[PDB]
């Protein structure tokens, strides 16, 4: 290989005005990349882009977000609401639980969050609630996560935590950390030849991301994404997937689906029975001699087990087919 | 609260129930998201028979066409308000302004 | 029907004399209870949860 | 009196503005009008309506 | 449904929500289901498609390839008042159309 | 209206502006239109028609 | 956690030169950032060598006429944007086109260059009526870089092709990924000439984008 000519683009003064408001200058850039760089870094920008957010917040005697709680000027909807721009910025987690506890009469803000050593609270001057008389007292538990791109409480329907107590209220997230992105081509000073410009980066966020990994991650997708577009072997899907059950699929379902007392539920999680694939060829000689398993238990497990059709300590030598 | 308005809406807001509008003016005692009490202050009743004014304001109640029909505090605590201004806000509408 | 009095023999009877007709949210809404209610008879034994 | 109001903050005193496409990023051709119109979300709407 | 532009339509298609053509083509569903293989029985699909599995949408996408829906207004002056078009899967819950007809 | 409005507004040959006689055979001028310096109105141009 | 690649690529060639190439799994907005930015690259960024300076005997400028010579000269110009060249290892190279008698002035009638190689030796440059009709020219093939025009004595200026890539066009298409929903896919659709196929033109484009940015990357992790 041994063609073209081509420059190379480069880093320059990062002028942070303010601790949202930030500007990044590439000033070794020719006429057309010039442009051509300025679309792509600021949609990738402008959405895939990391941050956290909060997600859950569990309030004490509060059951949903349409309830009120004495001494609180602002109802759970607008709690929830100022929630939402809780500007966080995580150490190396991907989940923290924050804990704030406040009482008496003023202003509750983020700084009387209990200041983790991992957390970095971006403005602390945050108002989140307003309690009124000097015997009302609230304490709530936060939740952060590390996410990208949105993603409210609607999509998540109920595809986390099967039980989740009713206190919990889902809160939507806005994950990327960029308001706002502009840009300026302009004609650059280059003191060496004379046709090249500067792409000048104008950049707005919230304070809980730094332009160096903001704009090197973003660069960063576009190679990886760009990976894909060298060689085109034109892989297609092989599907086929196989249309024979060899057993009844009811056996692929864990005990839980049982729904057997407790004492027996723990007894199972004991002795190494996830799913009733193995309750369902597990003799009552083994379950005899199960730790804490006596003839209540064992009554639960035949009648739980012969309802649902099936019996206790049968064989079937094909556990499991066949990923 | 609506950018190009016509000055209309301060008073259809405040015409109709929607919002609470102080019946007494005075001095506000006690804001909260379930209730408002002021404080009546200058000239109350004939007998001197307590001041204060009680406002319960009903919230997240439903309405006729199943919309979402609740009212929000929208003065704050120790503050002075004279007759006939909001103190509780309602659906659709900006402290005494209207906005649809 | 002989098959299905048969299909209940395979995996137990329970044949119970009562049917069906709870109130379920229809398909397609989905939301938070905020508020339960119980307008009971007078004359009828009071519920627990009421 | 309006085009007195588009200065005082500053802004062109004839509503139009030049824009940016966003996907390709070159400018448009003609300058648009730019502004901040009330609007409302109507009853009727979708989910009912299907 | 409520009507919708769609732009990126050809002539011979129509933007049809998920979830109405999932309930829409039904019968479909359950003999495609049981045919290929899935659900063991016809009560299988109906509790397969019931419980949107996934792979119920693979098969929709099977059902209404070439099996056209014919489209209907309110005033229906003249012939031209119900059009047939190519079902196409749309994630929304309003019916899309092509600006030119 | 939107779709005859845009062929509308690829016609309307507008005297000079970025025009000029540049000629080239038909695909080629549409690198031309992408790559800017000529405008697009213009001019009138000619252009080899197969 | 980060993001996920495109698996399911077509690529129907509806010839050599014609190619439509299809990438369904990509996010939102990715399919039209790199429709751009590829588009941006293939329309300019792109090497190629094209005819750039014109030296025909007795034609000093544009606006003259040639003798025995069926098309005037800024047809013959035309025709001479249409000459693909890919020349072996320089950034300049005469070449003299001397051709007498009737019929159609091919590039086979080019001196055979031993660098330069015309990818399409039956195109059509001019047009010879008499037998006593002769034509001679000079025609100076340089290495640039994207659409050179006449903005830049007998030195006949004519528009520079410094790209193998006649037109680019690319579709978004909403792509129906059987986990997600907001996903589109990439429908680049290329018309090109000669001097490169399309299969190594758009990851010469990719390469080429690819250059640039790199300074930014850093690995480690």
């Amino acid at each position: 290989g041994s063609v073209t000519e081509f420059l190379k683009p480069r880093l320059v003064d990062i002028e942070q005005v303010s601790s949202t408001h930030a500007k990044v200058t590439l000033e070794p850039l020719e006429r057309g990349f010039g442009h051509t760089l300025g679309n792509a870094l600021r949609r990738i920008l402008l959405s895939s882009m990391p941050g956290c957010a909060v997600t859950e917040v569990e309030i004490d005697g509060v059951l949903h977000e349409y309830s009120t709680k004495e001494g609180v000027q602002e109802d759970i909807l607008e709690i929830l609401l100022n929630l939402k721009g809780l500007a966080v910025r995580v150490q190396g987690k991907d989940e923290v639980i924050l804990t704030l506890n406040k009482s008496g009469i003023g202003p509750v803000t983020a700084a009387d969050i209990t200041h983790d050593g991992d957390v970095e609270i971006v403005k602390p001057q945050h108002v989140i609630c307003h309690l009124t008389d000097e015997n009302a007292s609230i304490s709530m538990r936060i939740k952060v996560q590390r996410g990208r791109g949105y993603v409210p409480a609607s999509t998540r329907i109920h595809s986390e935590e099967d039980e989740r107590p009713i206190g919990r209220l889902l809160v939507d997230a806005c994950y990327s950390p960029v308001e706002r992105i502009a840009y300026n081509v302009e004609a650059a000073r280059v003191e060496q030849r004379t046709d090249l410009d500067k792409l000048v980066i104008e950049m707005e966020t919230n304070g809980t991301i730094d332009p160096e990994e903001a704009i090197r991650r973003a660069a960063t997708i576009l190679a990886e994404q760009l990976e894909a577009f060298v060689d085109l072997r034109d892989v297609r899907q092989p599907e086929v997937k196989e249309e024979k059950p060899e057993f009844d699929p009811i056996l692929l379902r864990p005990v839980d689906d049982l729904e057997l007392t407790v004492r027996s539920a723990n007894c199972l999680k004991a002795e190494a029975i996830h799913y009733i694939g193995d309750l369902v060829q597990r003799t009552e000689v083994e379950l005899l001699k199960t730790p804490n398993l006596g003839k209540k238990s064992l009554t639960e497990i035949k009648d739980v087990l012969a309802s649902r059709g099936l019996s206790l300590g049968m064989r079937l030598e094909n556990w499991p087919p066949a990923s | 609260k609506p950018l190009v308005g016509t000055g209309m809406e301060r008073a259809v807001a405040v015409d109709s129930g929607v919002t609470a509008v102080a019946k007494r003016g005075g001095v506000v005692q006690y804001v909260d998201a379930s209730r408002i009490v002021i404080k009546v202050n200058e000239d109350e009743m004939y007998p001197g028979e307590a001041g204060i004014d009680i406002y319960n304001l009903t919230k997240y109640t439903r309405s006729n066409q199943n919309t979402c029909i609740n009212q929000m505090p929208c003065v704050s605590l120790g503050e002075p308000v004279e007759r006939g201004d909001v103190l509780a806000d309602g659906p659709s509408t900006d402290l005494g302004e209207l906005a649809l | 029907t002989p098959e299905e009095k048969l299909l209940r023999a395979i995996f137990g009877e329970k044949a119970s004399d009562v049917k069906d007709s709870s109130l379920r949210v229809p398909n397609g809404v989905s939301g938070t209870v905020i508020d339960v209610q119980v307008f009971t008879r007078d004359g009828v034994e009071k519920d627990k949860r009421a | 009196e309006i085009k007195e109001l588009l200065k005082l903050g500053d802004l062109p005193t004839s509503g139009q503005i030049r824009l940016y496409d966003g996907r390709t990023g070159e400018q448009f051709e003609r300058p648009v009008t730019v502004g901040y119109m009330y609007m409302l979300k109507l009853n009727h709407l979708v989910d009912d309506k299907m | 449904s409520v009507i919708t532009v769609g732009p990126y339509l050809r002539l011979h298609q129509c933007g049809l929500p998920k979830k109405m053509a999932l309930e829409l083509f039904k019968p479909f569903i359950y003999g495609k289901l049981e045919l290929r293989g899935l659900a063991t029985t016809i009560k299988a699909a109906k509790k397969m498609v019931e419980r949107e599995e996934a792979v119920v949408w693979d098969i929709l996408d099977e059902v209404i390839r070439e099996h056209p829906v014919l489209l209907n207004r309110a005033p229906t002056l003249h012939r031209l008042g119900i059009q047939a078009f190519e079902p196409v899967l749309i994630e929304g819950k309003a019916i899309q159309l092509h600006p030119l007809v | 209206q939107d779709v005859v409005l845009g062929l509308y507004y690829m016609t309307r040959d507008c005297v000079n502006a970025k025009g000029e006689g540049m000629v080239l055979t038909g695909p080629k001028e549409a690198e031309r239109l992408y790559r800017s310096g000529l405008a697009s109105l213009h001019a009138r141009v000619k252009v080899r028609i197969t």
